[PDB]
């Protein structure tokens, strides 16, 4: 199948530089024209740059807002497309996607342009209540607090536990740090038998935390 | 720059309903128009290109029509997995330009939230800050009032809410409300309560705890 995977996104100060990469497989790469598209809550989807195939001799095209600061290029022998970003602005912040002929998309890589500091999260248990529930279901979770930049991922019991999990969108606190919670509904009878561990990963700070969530 | 205008900005539709959304360009774009669906936290997926051509693998309930400036996407019979935000794109000229998006949410029967309250952890309290969490699980519709009372004193400006988008399996929402106090403030009050008002409840539900009590 067609596959695209972007990389290189991270935190950079305003005025800094950052290079994104997109690894492509599952199609004749040299015949495909490629685009970078970015997304932010304030601007929605925004086209960034296009690079042609050999049909138009790898010609490039740019949005006016990035012309002269961003450069798109490609390595047909490596099946890679690149986006070099210089003189970055706060408004360049967003999720950057690589796409082939606007028909298939990568997963996206997050670019954060900010003067704020990288900070790894503290992970606190949301312990299941000791008061029983009427019908035998309890809730527990983990609070992933005070981190920057996004993103954090959360799994439960190293991925075995997916049923009943809700991981909330991060909220930006007044401090400029993100916080979120991940919760799971489980049987009240199992709280003595079953171990519950939330696996938190904050790759921007190289943080991995496994927090056990116990009653009381 | 070609302006792409999508309508409606957001809508609700029922399972099995026929849904049509529109995308209008500021000039003739010669059918170089694509449609995308984006689910929460995931990348867009292309549904239709050149106005009416299905991307391979896309369900047949999706179809596109139009020419010149005005285009439409139709879902013949809405499925739960069709929830999300839909975008259009013109690629007749440079710059390529996107529409502003149409949010599509699924109607369903009212579901009252299951409410849970969590005191701050002893581990967190060492830090000097206290987070109290109120959880509303699997409810519909989205509208829900969550008020914090500390020793029966209404709180304002010290809580933050997060809401999930509709769950792909049952079309419900979940919501967390987190009350943030200093540890000193937390340890000088006793009763912590979150009051939930939701149309699936006959009357407001209150979950509360007494600081320190098991
Ligand atoms: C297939 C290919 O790469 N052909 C390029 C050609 O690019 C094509 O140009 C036409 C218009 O002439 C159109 O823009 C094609 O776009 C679409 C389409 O609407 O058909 C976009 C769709 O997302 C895509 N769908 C999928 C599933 O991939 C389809 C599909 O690839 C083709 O229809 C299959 O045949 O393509 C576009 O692909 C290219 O033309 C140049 O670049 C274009 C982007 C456009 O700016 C043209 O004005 C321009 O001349 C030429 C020259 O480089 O090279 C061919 O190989
Ligand atoms: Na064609």
């Amino acid at each position: 199948e067609v596959k695209l995977e972007e990389s290189g996104g991270g935190l950079v100060q305003p005025g800094g530089s950052m290079k994104l990469s997109c690894a492509a497989s599952g199609f004749t790469f040299s015949d495909a024209w490629m685009d970078w598209v970015r997304q932010s809550p304030e601007k929605g989807l925004e086209w960034v740059a296009e690079i042609g195939n050999k049909g138009n001799n790898h010609a490039t095209y740019y949005a006016e807002s990035v012309k002269g600061r961003f450069t798109v290029s490609r390595d047909d022998s490596k099946s890679r497309v690149y986006l070099q970003m210089n003189s970055l602005r706060v408004e360049d912040t967003g999720t950057y996607y690589c796409t082939t002929r606007f028909a298939y998309w990568g997963q996206g890589t997050l670019v954060t342009v900010s003067a704020a500091s990288t900070k790894g999260p503290s992970v606190f248990p949301l312990a299941p209540s000791s008061k029983s529930t009427s019908g035998g279901t309890a809730a527990l979770g983990c609070l992933v607090k005070d981190y920057f930049p996004e993103p954090v991922t959360v799994s439960w019991n190293s991925g075995a536990l997916t049923s009943g999990v809700h991981t909330f969108p991060a909220v930006l606190q007044s401090s400029g740090l993100y916080s979120l919670s991940s919760v799971v509904t489980v049987p009240s009878s199992s709280l003595g038998t079953q171990t519950y561990i939330c696996n938190v990963n904050h790759k921007p700070s190289n943080t991995k935390v496994d927090k056990r969530v116990e009653p009381k | 720059d070609i302006k792409m205008t999508q309508s409606p900005s957001s809508m609700y539709a029922s399972l099995g309903e026929r849904v049509t959304i529109t995308c209008k360009a500021s000039q003739d774009i010669n059918s170089y128009l694509s449609w995308f669906q984006q689910k929460p936290g995931k990348s867009p997926k292309t549904l239709i290109y050149r106005a009416n051509r299905l991307v391979d693998g896309v369900p047949s309930r999706f179809s596109g029509s139009g020419s010149g400036q005005d285009y439409s996407l139709t879902i013949s019979s809405l499925e739960y997995e069709d929830m999300g935000i839909y975008y259009c794109l013109q690629y007749d000229e440079f710059p390529r330009t996107f529409g502003g998006g149409t949010k599509l949410e699924i109607k369903r029967t009212v579901a009252a939230p299951s409410v849970f309250i969590f005191p701050p952890s002893d581990e967190q309290l060492k830090s000097g800050t206290a987070s109290v969490v109120c959880l509303l699980n699997n409810f519909y519709p989205r509208e829900a009032k969550v008020q914090w009372k500390v020793d029966n004193a209404l709180q304002s400006g010290n809580s933050q809410e997060s809401v999930t988008e509709q769950d792909s399996k049952d079309s419900t929402y979940s919501l967390s409300s987190t009350l943030t106090l200093s540890k000193a403030d937390y340890e000088k009050h006793k009763v912590y309560a979150c009051e939930v008002t939701h149309q699936g409840l006959s009357s407001p539900v209150t979950k509360s705890f007494n600081r320190g009590e098991c």
